[PDB]
């Protein structure tokens, strides 16, 4: 009965959501939001929303965060009616662009005023993307912060540590689809595919509402040490590198396994987490169930209220 | 273009009872591979094992000659949840 919506804001936001739509996230609703009307039909999302029938002529706000923000501020009604009835919204945007940097904080402000739990998941641009683009994405993230419960930042420069040599631009870019997707799929699935130690929506609102800056990390592992090792990969993740795990106001943990999860594996994940987090922090550890999983484990960690 | 990881998969050495499969090098670091194989259309539970993520080959031994088989390789990476690739083989 919970309603989860994911909003791909911008050109690269709609890229990631198109990939979440193709790869399927279970029990959520996907929307695509952009100024570029051309690429807003050349996507099989199913819910298309162009911001600015007028303020833009169906063209694209190229590297344009000024009228990208204005383009959004011109149909704050088109946004509101697609939002209505949501318990939770995911705003997935490529930061440092034009249309995505200005609309995402507007999109987030509407959902916040409708009382929707607003999580923004956004990507800091690369190196080869340059310094005008990256400093763009700082002004978006600080404008986004003033209108979200939780803001997960993933800096794309972290991906070049796991991206091999000779990978193309397209490679470096579907890779950033996946970190956005994982950040949405590892949160939503506590709600949509809950396991036998469940995290309901209220537990989620608590770790994540009015909390601000957030960061996340994931691990997989199989065999006899899958729990110790997946946890170590998640606490050690580079996407989480910049953060004193101990300094977050909250930690949300999602153990994704499939039935054969041992009582003392849950032990292991829990105590590892409890050691690297503050004894006062809102610590929420539960599982999601994937029956198609056997002898392998996945752990997802999101550290909230890091700011 | 191709959504899965690994994106390519072929048998590269093929006796009648054992196979050396091979797949492409991933753009993104794989932790380990899940490798499953069964007779195409079977009620027996598929067999599966893991090879380190550094590998791009796998030996499936103990096969029945002239028997039709479906092989599946999952790449497990902490960076994605990408979908597997699959192929079919006889002998
Ligand atoms: N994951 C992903 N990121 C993208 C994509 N396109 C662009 N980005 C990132 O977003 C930034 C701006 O691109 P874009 O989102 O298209 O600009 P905008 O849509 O006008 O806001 C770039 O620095 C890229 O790093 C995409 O298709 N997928």
């Amino acid at each position: 009965m919970a309603v989860i919506k994911v909003i791909g804001v911008g050109g690269g936001g709609g890229n990631a959501v198109e990939h979440m739509v193709r790869e399927r996230i279970e029990g959520v609703e996907f929307f695509a939001v952009n100024t570029d009307a051309q690429a807003l039909r050349k996507t099989a999302v199913g819910q298309t929303i162009q911001i600015g029938s007028g303020i833009t002529k169906g063209l694209g706000a190229g590297a344009n965060p000024e009228v990208g923000r204005n383009a959004a501020d011109e149909d704050r009604e088109a946004l509101r009616a697609a939002l209505d009835g949501a318990d939770m919204v995911f705003i997935a945007a490529g930061m440092g662009g034009g249309t995505g940097t200005g609309a995402a904080p507007v999109v987030a402000e509407v959902a916040k005023d409708l009382g929707i739990l607003t999580v923004a998941v956004v990507t800091k641009p690369f190196n080869f993307e340059g310094k005008k683009r990256m400093a763009f994405a700082e002004q978006g993230i600080t404008e986004l912060s003033k209108h979200v419960d939780s803001l997960i930042t993933i800096p794309n420069d972290k991906l070049l540590k796991v991206l091999g040599r000779g990978i193309s631009l397209l490679d470096a870019f579907g890779a950033a689809n996946d970190v956005l997707k994982g950040a949405v799929q590892g949160i939503a699935e506590l709600i949509t595919r809950p396991g036998l130690m469940n995290v309901d929506f209220a537990d989620v609102r608590t770790v994540m509402s009015e909390m601000g800056y957030a960061m996340m990390g994931s691990g997989v592992a199989s065999g006899e040490d899958r729990a110790e090792e997946a946890a170590e990969m998640a606490i050690s993740s580079p996407l989480l590198e910049d953060i004193d795990l101990s300094g977050a106001r909250g930690v949300l943990v999602n153990i994704t396994a499939g039935f054969d999860l041992r009582l003392d594996e849950f032990e292991t994940v829990g105590n590892t987490i409890r050691a690297f987090a503050s004894d006062n922090a809102t610590v929420v550890i539960g599982t999601s169930l994937d029956p198609d999983m056997n002898d392998e484990l996945r752990v997802t960690v999101v550290a909230t209220g890091i700011g | 273009s191709v959504s899965s990881v690994p994106t390519k998969l072929e048998v590269v050495a093929a006796t009648p009872t054992s196979l050396l499969i091979s797949w492409d090098a991933p753009a993104v670091t794989v932790s380990y591979y899940r490798i499953t194989y069964g007779e195409t259309g079977g009620n027996s539970p598929v067999q599966e094992f893991t090879v380190p993520g550094s590998k791009s080959t796998a030996t499936i031994s103990g096969l029945s000659p002239g028997v039709d088989y479906t092989i599946t390789v999952y790449a497990r990476s902490a960076y994605h949840r990408r979908s597997p690739i699959s192929i079919n083989y006889r002998t």
